[PDB]
């Protein structure tokens, strides 16, 4: 079949997968603060 | 049932997906860990960092005491923490 | 005749008597029916009874000034402890009362025929061909009394503590169990508020949903339920209609469509987060707690910065040090 | 195997009710597990262990097994040579290696039956009797084991022993408790407070005799096994399915595994509480005996002293009279242990001896358990649950003793789960009620 | 393309890491108890 | 108190434990590969 | 006291003795057809 | 003329359907689990109470929390752009607008998913029983995350969206308003608490009284998605518990409407009863007992002694947990056993 | 002497880990099963001398 490549839920599947990643990689940075 | 759009299962199979993403997803995981590496995070939140909390003694907390004036109030609480 | 024994054990086993007397209701019967009949008195009328170990002698019985709120039938006292009260022992029944005896009567009973209520609720089964595991649903329950009436004694030491039979002393039970072990903070009880917050968020999806896809077989002016006849032949609601619409409330993969699967998913959920609760009380009954955040976030000099989980504690203290106000002499409550 | 014809995915292992070969490598296979890990953990609690140091407070649980049955400890569990642990340890480790190639081997290359691959080894469920045979075996594998430990204690070394004379240290037990009487008393002896009932034996002598006791019994069965079939009684009674015989071997386990979470909750011999820590009544006793040290040693007259009830702070009376430790502690007047006895006289708790014959030894020592409880949170942080941290300990005797409540209960669960199912695959409808006889339609109804 | 029994366990052995990389973080970390 | 010697090994000493859980999780790995037949 | 303890044991004791035996008495059997 | 275009656009069979509601449902819904999981991991809750409540600070997930503002702030509303917060989104975060935000933003979030199911339900032409049944929802939230707090002094007392910030909530409420000697409450329980019962009851009558439609083990495969007889007996369901529990349904149709009713209902009750507590109409206490034992020293029920916890929850718990009070209680006023 | 039986006891690793992906992939490989025989053969004599002789040198460093 010929699916489109962007549609309304790849714009849903990203508003929850982008911030998510940049939180994972900003808490997996805490892991570290110390004192 | 109706079964519509771009399948998933293919999609995460597709080659042309990981091309994509294996710059996508590390360039967040590392664009955020520096949010926080950086203190960037900090400043944006407001949050105390590990040595502002009470300045020296102090061992009282810095409670907002009273709406309308409340912001006036906390930027002299961080002034207190020299 | 044909040796009434013979004949006995086909009454006993008898498929079609009113209620199903089994194999296990042999003792299920009795049992059950000393110790109910033994709780209705206690609860009525009935002795203070030296709970802790001291002579502060509390009373939980109607005629004794209680309401059924704050009534109760009182655990047996801690003097005793774990060893075996029960009548026969005691020098007159006065002294059966004032001990607690009541209790242990009643709890022992109740395991008992509980226990064996699990077990008939398999035998009625296979004597109707059905499939069995209706009793390991049960056995979450079961599992949650035991643990409560008999586990969290066997570690503690004493019948003394362990769940009071009566409402407000149940909730006395609750509100010490959380200062001498911080249970919300556990994860099998976090298991259990999913099990049973979840099971009862599904219970209304499930009758729900069904409800919402009735087919259409009576008037307006006419009950909905006159719509189904008892053992009718198909289904009485359109189960593809139902998913129909839950699949596109969340989204079509994140439905049911299997009534086999969907009501698996019913019985499993609610039950292996109660069993969970069960292996909690089970697990803390031998002192392994909630978790611990008391004095974390420490800052950069060495200020104690205080989570949430702090005031919990704070709140926790309170409790652990009015809680049997007269029944400590040292220092560390290990007991 | 595939599902459209075997189970489905998540019931795989029942693919294999019927195809002994695999499911004699699956059994290999997995035995190997247990040793590998008896192995690997073993190291991996000896690199971290530390000489001297309580072994309590360490997390051990492998290394005080060893220790109890006397091999590199010496007087008060000194922890004399730590050879014997890495010795225990490797062995399994490599014996896991071996088991695994079976495993691994049976349950791929090898024959999947063994129906023609050999006739002794292949097996039929419903054969009441090569059952009977193999269970016989098995049986007198047990006792080969069973004597082994009193091989070990009667003449390699001995074992632990708590209540040694002179005090807690390994010894040579050559005096095993013969007699039906006292071994089989234990068996009809109430599990109620005050009289225990297995969990009581104090003393390594019925310890060990109870295990001769055992093979000269254990394997007298797995012979009478190997030599015969299940009666009419016997058949008309059990279901004679591989499932069933599965549910029964459950349940089993599960009833042990109460057993053994009261054991290790409750007993002191077996579990020297010098490796393990300090029992529950053990600590909260301790406490008492701290106070009613700390007190007298101050002015205090501990026999008159009268607490805030009126029932005296260090000592008061049971119900059967016996003067005990007073408290919250009245509940664990049944307490025995090593370092409190010989203040015990005929009536209890003696006033003389508290008087004036509490040696030091027991005044600290009676400090160490008080401070060592078993409680403590997950996240192991000793104390109270409103305890502050510092001191992460959680006493072997709470892991343990909770660990088992789990098992042993969930497999009380998958007691009922397949001797439910087995029970009516016998039957057979276990798949579902037969539409067009639906036994229920044709009962007269009750109304 | 590439498969899914390869796509799972790479990613689920990869949030075993990062979910791990947090647990260690309870000690040592700010959260810790030092 | 892991004799000298072998003190080249804590490392993986320190890791052997874990290997069982492994297997329930390759177990799985294996289903994926054979999808769940 | 002690009577009632005799009592008791003996009609604790009758009790469990139908059980065991019911059981005994070839349980299997009882149910619509056993295959 | 277009509303119609749009309509049409909308209403569209997509993944996730959309609908005018979803106009609403996804603007807020995201808008507020974004603000929760934000400060759950940056913002602080220092200047509002005295706590660390995120991760940048060093809580994990059980002790994280987006707590309430400051109790000076009141019943302000606490808009980015209003007279405290004065448009800086920073201060925003320290005086804690980011709880009224996620408050008012899942308010209108659990409007929108109602309508929604109001919406597909019209669409897919079926009974509204599933918007109807999630009032009971509503009226939690509505009432224990709105009205309680209004009821009060301001937002500082409501829960804070964290997990033991919440079991705080739980401990306080045991503690001041004495909640589970409540009718109320108990209802709440008797219908959450019965409502698992009934899930679990039926999910396994249903499971062991199936037809056998299949060859293998495995009966999933048996049920056909598509109609026809029921799958399992309810004929012989029926008999087995009238024999083994004496009652039994008999009316699929009564059972599952049941099922609606039962945890519905209790979590109405539970609702009503917080709204009570909001003017701390309480049910404390029960005077008859009190009078008695205010002139009997001798009597003492499991009522009263819950009655001395709560005294002890209060006095050493105020202190830290209600700053702006100023409390100091010195040593020999906490109320306290002995020893302990 | 530590030389010898280092190195000697990181054999007995290497070549436990080689055996352990290959008897399994050895097993289930028909491609070949002949070959495999030969070699399985050899790690399973190999391992345990190798064994052995760990088991001797650790007496000659302890
Ligand atoms: C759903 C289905 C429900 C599933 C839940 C099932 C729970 C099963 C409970 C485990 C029972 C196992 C029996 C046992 O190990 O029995 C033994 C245990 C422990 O016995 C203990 O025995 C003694 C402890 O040893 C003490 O006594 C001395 C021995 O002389 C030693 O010196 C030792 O050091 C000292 O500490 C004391 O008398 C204790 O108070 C206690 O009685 O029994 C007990 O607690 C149990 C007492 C209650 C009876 C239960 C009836 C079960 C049928
Ligand atoms: C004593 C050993 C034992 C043995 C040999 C068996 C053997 C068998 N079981 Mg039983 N079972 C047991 C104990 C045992 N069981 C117990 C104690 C329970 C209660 C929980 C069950 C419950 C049970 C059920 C519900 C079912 C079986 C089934 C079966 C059969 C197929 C096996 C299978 O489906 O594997 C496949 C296995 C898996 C899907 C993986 C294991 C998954 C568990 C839940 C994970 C636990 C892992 C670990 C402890 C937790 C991880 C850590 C956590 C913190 C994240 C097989 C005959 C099935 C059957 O067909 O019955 C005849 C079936 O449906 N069993
Ligand atoms: C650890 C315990 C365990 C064990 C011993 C077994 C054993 C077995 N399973 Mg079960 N299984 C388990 C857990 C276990 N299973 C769990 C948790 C699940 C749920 C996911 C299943 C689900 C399952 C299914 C769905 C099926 C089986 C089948 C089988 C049998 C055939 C094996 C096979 O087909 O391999 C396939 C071969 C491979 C792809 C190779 C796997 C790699 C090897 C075995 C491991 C090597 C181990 C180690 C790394 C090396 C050591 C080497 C050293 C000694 C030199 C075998 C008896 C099958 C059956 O019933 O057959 C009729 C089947 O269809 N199992
Ligand atoms: C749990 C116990 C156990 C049992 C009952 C069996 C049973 C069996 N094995 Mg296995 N085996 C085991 C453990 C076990 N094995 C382990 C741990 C390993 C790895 C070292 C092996 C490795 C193994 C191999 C390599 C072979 C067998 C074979 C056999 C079968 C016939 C050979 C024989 O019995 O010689 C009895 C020998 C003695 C007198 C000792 C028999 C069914 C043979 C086979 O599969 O043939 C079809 C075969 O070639 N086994
Ligand atoms: C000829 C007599 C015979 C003998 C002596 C044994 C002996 C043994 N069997 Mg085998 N078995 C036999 C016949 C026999 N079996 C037959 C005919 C079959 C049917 C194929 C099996 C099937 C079988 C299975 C399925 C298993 C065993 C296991 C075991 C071992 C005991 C488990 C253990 O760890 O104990 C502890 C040790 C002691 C008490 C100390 C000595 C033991 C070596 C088990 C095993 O592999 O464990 C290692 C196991 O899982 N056996
Ligand atoms: C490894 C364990 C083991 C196992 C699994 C078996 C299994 C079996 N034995 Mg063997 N046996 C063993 C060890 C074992 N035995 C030993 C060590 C000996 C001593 C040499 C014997 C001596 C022996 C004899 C003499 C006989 C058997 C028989 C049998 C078969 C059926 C009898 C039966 O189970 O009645 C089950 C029991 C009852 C119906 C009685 C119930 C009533 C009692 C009094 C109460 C039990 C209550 C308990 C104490 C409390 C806990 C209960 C719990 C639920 C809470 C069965 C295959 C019989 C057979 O058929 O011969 C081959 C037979 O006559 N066995
Ligand atoms: C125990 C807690 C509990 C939770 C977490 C919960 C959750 C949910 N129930 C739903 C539905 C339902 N629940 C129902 C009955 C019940 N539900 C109950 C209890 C719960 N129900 C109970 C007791 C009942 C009575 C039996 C019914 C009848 C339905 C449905 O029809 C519906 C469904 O579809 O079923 C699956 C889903 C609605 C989705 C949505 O509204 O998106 C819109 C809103 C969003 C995304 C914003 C969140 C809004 C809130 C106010 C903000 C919270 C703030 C943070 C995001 C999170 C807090 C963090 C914690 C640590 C405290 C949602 C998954
Ligand atoms: C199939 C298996 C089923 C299993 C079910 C189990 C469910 C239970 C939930 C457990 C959650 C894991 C928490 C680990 C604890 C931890 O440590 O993670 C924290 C972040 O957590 C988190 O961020 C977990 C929060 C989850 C967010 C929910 C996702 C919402 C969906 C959004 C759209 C996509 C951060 O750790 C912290 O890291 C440092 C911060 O300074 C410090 O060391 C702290 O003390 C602390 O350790
Ligand atoms: C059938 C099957 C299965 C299973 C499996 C199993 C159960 C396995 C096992 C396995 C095993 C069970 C293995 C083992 C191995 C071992 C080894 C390989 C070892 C080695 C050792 C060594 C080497 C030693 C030495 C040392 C020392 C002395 C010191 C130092 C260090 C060291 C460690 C080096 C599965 C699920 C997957 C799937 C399906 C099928
Ligand atoms: C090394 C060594 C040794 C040995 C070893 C062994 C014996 C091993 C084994 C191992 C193993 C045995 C391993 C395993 C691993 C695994 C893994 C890593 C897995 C994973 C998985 C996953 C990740 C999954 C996922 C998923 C999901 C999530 C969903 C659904 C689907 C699936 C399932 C896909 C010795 C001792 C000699 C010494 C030296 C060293
Ligand atoms: C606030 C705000 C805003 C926005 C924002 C947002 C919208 C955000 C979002 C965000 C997000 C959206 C985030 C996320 C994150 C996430 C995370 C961080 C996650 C994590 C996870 C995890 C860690 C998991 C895990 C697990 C579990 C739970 C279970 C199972 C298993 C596992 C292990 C896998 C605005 C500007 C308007 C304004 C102002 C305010
Ligand atoms: Mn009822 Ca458990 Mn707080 Mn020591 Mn008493
Ligand atoms: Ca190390
Ligand atoms: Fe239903």
């Amino acid at each position: 079949v010929s699916y489109p490549i962007f549609t309304v839920r790849w714009v849903a599947v990203h508003t929850l997968a982008v911030p998510t990643i940049f939180f994972l990689g900003a808490i997996a940075a805490m892991q570290f603060i110390q004192r | 049932g109706t079964t519509g759009e771009r399948p998933f299962s293919d999609i995460i199979t597709s080659v042309r997906y990981w091309v994509i993403h294996s710059i996508t997803i590390p360039a967040l995981f590392i664009a955020g860990w520096l949010f926080v590496s950086t203190g960037l995070a900090y400043d944006v939140f407001g949050t105390p960092r590990p040595d502002s909390y009470y300045a020296q003694e102090q061992r009282s907390i810095p409670l907002v005491t009273d709406r309308f004036e409340a912001k006036q109030q906390v930027e002299t609480f961080l002034e207190q923490l020299k | 005749s044909a040796n009434l024994w013979e004949r006995f054990c086909n009454w006993v086993t008898s498929t079609d008597n009113r209620l199903y007397v089994g194999w296990f209701g042999v003792i299920m019967i009795p049992t059950l029916l000393a110790a109910t009949i033994c709780f209705v008195i206690a609860f009525i009328a009935a002795p203070p009874v030296d709970i802790d170990g001291i002579r502060e002698p509390v009373s939980g019985s109607l005629l004794y000034g209680n309401n059924i709120i704050t009534g109760a039938v009182v655990p047996s006292s801690n003097a005793i402890g774990l060893h075996f009260y029960p009548i026969w022992e005691a020098a007159s029944l006065d002294e059966w009362l004032y001990n607690g005896g009541p209790y242990q009567l009643i709890i022992f009973h109740f395991l008992l025929g509980a226990s064996c209520y699990m077990g008939r609720q398999w035998e009625l089964s296979y004597r109707l061909g059905m499939r069995p595991w209706i009793c390991v649903a049960y056995s979450a329950p079961l599992a949650s009394a035991f643990a409560v009436f008999l586990i969290y004694p066997i570690g503690q030491g004493s019948f003394s503590d362990g769940m009071p039979l009566g409402i407000s002393g149940t909730f006395n039970f609750m509100i010490v169990f959380q200062a001498e072990h911080n249970i919300l903070m556990h994860p099998f009880h976090q298991l259990g508020v999913a099990g049973v917050f979840g099971g009862a968020l599904f219970c209304a999806m499930h009758g729900s949903l069904v409800t919402s896809s009735l087919i259409r077989e009576t008037t307006e002016t006419e009950s909905a339920n006159y719509g189904y006849k008892f053992g009718q032949e198909e289904e009485t609601y359109n189960i593809v209609a139902a998913h129909g619409y839950f699949g596109r409330l969340i989204f079509q993969y994140a439905s049911f469509n299997n009534s086999r699967s969907l009501h698996f998913f019913l019985a499993a959920w609610p039950v292996v987060g109660v069993w969970f609760t069960a292996l909690g009380i089970s697990t803390m009954a031998f002192n392994l707690n909630g978790f611990n955040f008391n004095h974390s976030v420490i800052d950069a000099k060495g200020n104690v910065i205080n989570t949430w989980a702090d005031i919990i504690n704070r709140a926790n203290l309170g409790m652990e040090v009015m809680h049997e106000r007269n029944a400590h002499n040292f220092p560390l409550d290990l007991a | 195997d595939q599902e459209s014809s075997g189970f489905a995915w998540w019931a795989g292992n029942a693919r294999l009710i019927n195809l002994s070969g695999k499911l004699l490598g699956a059994h290999v296979a997995h035995a190997g597990l247990i040793v590998f890990w008896a192995g690997a953990m073993t190291l991996f609690e000896l690199a971290h262990f530390i000489p001297e140091k309580p072994m309590y407070e360490q997390g051990l649980i492998l290394i005080p097994h060893i220790a109890t049955l006397g091999w590199g400890v010496g007087p008060g569990g000194e922890v004399v040579d730590t050879f014997p642990f890495f010795v225990v340890g490797v062995v399994h480790l490599i014996s896991s290696a071996v088991l695994g190639f079976g495993g691994v081997y049976h349950a791929i290359r090898g024959p999947e039956t063994l129906e023609e691959y050999s006739s002794f080894f292949g097996y039929d469920w419903k054969d009441k009797n090569k059952m009977t045979t193999i269970l016989g075996f098995h049986l007198i594998v047990l006792g080969i084991g069973a004597l082994l430990l009193v091989a070990k204690a009667m003449f390699f070394g001995g074992l632990y022993d708590t209540w040694a004379p002179g005090g807690g240290d390994v010894r040579v037990i050559t005096n095993p408790t013969l007699d039906p009487r006292v071994i089989f008393g234990y068996l009809l002896k109430s599990p109620f407070g005050g009289e225990g009932w297995i969990v009581s034996v104090n003393n390594l002598e019925d310890v060990v005799g109870g295990h001769i006791w055992i093979g000269l019994i254990c394997i007298a069965g797995g012979i009478w096994h190997i030599l015969t079939t299940p009666f009419g009684w016997a058949r008309r009674a059990f279901i004679w399915s591989g499932e069933a015989y599965l549910s029964y071997s459950l349940g089993a386990l599960s009833m042990m595994g109460f057993i053994a979470t009261c054991f290790v909750w409750f007993n002191n011999t077996v579990y020297p509480s010098e490796f393990y820590g300090p029992t529950g009544p053990e600590a909260s006793q301790a406490q008492a005996m701290t106070f009613l040290i700390r007190d007298q040693k101050l002015g205090a007259n501990v026999g008159s002293a009268q607490g805030p009830t009126g029932l005296g702070k260090y000592l008061m009376r049971s119900p059967t009279g016996e003067i005990i430790f007073g408290g919250e502690t009245m509940r664990f007047w049944d307490f025995r242990g090593p370092w409190l006895e010989p203040l015990r006289g005929p009536n209890g708790l003696d006033l003389n001896k508290i008087k004036n014959d509490i040696q030091p030894w027991q005044e600290r020592r009676a400090a160490e358990y008080m401070t060592h409880a078993p409680l403590g949170s997950l996240n192991s942080v000793g104390g109270v649950a409103t305890e502050i941290n510092s001191v992460n300990f959680v006493s072997p005797r709470s892991w343990l003793a909770t660990s088992h409540f789990v098992l042993a209960f969930f497999f009380l669960v998958g007691h009922l789960w397949h001797a439910g199912r087995a029970r009516a695959a016998a039957a057979g409808f276990e798949k579902g009620i037969d539409r067009e006889s639906e036994p229920v339609l044709s009962m007269p109804s009750l109304d | 393309r590439i498969p899914l029994w390869i796509v799972a366990t790479v990613a689920g052995m990869g949030v075993i890491v990062i979910v791990g990389l947090f647990f260690y973080g309870a000690y040592a970390g700010l959260g810790s108890s030092l | 108190k892991l004799p000298e010697a072998y003190a080249i090994f804590d490392p993986l000493v320190d890791v052997l434990p874990v290997i069982p859980v492994l297997f329930l999780a390759l177990a799985f790995v294996w289903q994926a590969a054979v999808g769940f037949r | 006291m002690e009577t009632l303890k005799i009592t008791v044991y003996i009609v604790v004791t009758f009790f469990v003795l139908l059980f065991v035996f019911g059981f005994l008495s070839g349980d299997p059997a009882r149910n619509p057809k056993r295959k | 003329g277009w509303f119609d275009i749009l309509d049409d656009w909308l209403k569209r069979d997509r993944f996730v359907f959309v609908g005018w509601s979803g106009i609403l449902l996804f603007p807020c819904a995201y808008l507020a689990l974004g603000g929760w999981l934000t400060g759950t991991t940056f913002v602080t809750s220092w200047y509002t109470h005295g706590l660390a409540s995120s991760y940048l600070e060093g809580c994990n997930f059980l002790t994280v929390a987006v707590s309430t503002p400051a109790n000076s702030m009141g019943h302000s509303l606490l808009l980015l752009w209003g007279p405290e917060a004065q448009g800086d989104f920073t201060r925003w975060c320290q005086l804690g607008g980011l709880w009224t935000f996620i408050a008012l933003h899942g308010a209108f979030g659990l409007i929108g998913f109602m309508l929604r199911q109001f919406e597909i339900a019209r669409l897919v032409g079926v009974r509204p029983y599933n918007a109807i049944a999630f009032s009971a929802p509503i009226a939690v939230f509505v009432s224990v995350f709105l009205i309680y707090p209004l009821g009060q002094s301001s937002w500082f007392f409501a829960p804070s969206f964290g997990v033991a910030a919440i079991f705080r909530f739980l401990l306080f409420f045991q503690g001041f308003h004495n909640w589970t000697l409540n009718p109320f409450h108990m209802m709440g329980v008797a219908g959450v608490l019965g409502g698992a019962l009934l899930c679990a009851i039926h999910g396994a009558t249903v499971e062991n009284t199936l037809f056998q439609d299949g060859e293998g083990a495995s009966t999933f495969r048996a049920f056909n998605p598509t109609q026809a007889e029921e799958t399992y007996s309810m004929v012989t369901a029926n008999r087995f518990w009238s024999q083994i529990f004496g009652i039994a349904f008999s009316n699929k149709r009564w059972l599952h409407f049941f099922m609606l009713f039962v945890p519905v209902t209790g979590l109405w009750m539970s609702a009503i009863g917080v709204v009570g507590l909001a003017l701390n109409l309480r049910s404390y206490d029960f005077i008859s007992q009190e009078i008695r034992a205010a002139e009997d020293p001798e009597f003492e029920t499991f009522y009263t002694k819950n009655l001395l916890l709560n005294e002890g929850i209060r006095a050493w718990m105020a202190p830290q947990d209600q700053p702006h009070e100023n409390f100091v209680f010195p040593e020999e006023v906490l109320p306290r056993g002995n020893a302990l | 002497m530590t030389i010898l039986f280092q190195l000697a006891l990181a054999a007995l690793v290497i070549l436990s880990f080689v055996m352990v992906i290959g008897v399994p992939v050895a097993y289930a490989s028909p491609q070949d099963w002949d070959r495999s025989k030969q070699l399985i053969f050899l790690g399973s004599g190999l391992w345990i001398a190798l064994v052995l002789v760990v088991g001797v040198l650790n007496f000659f460093v302890v």
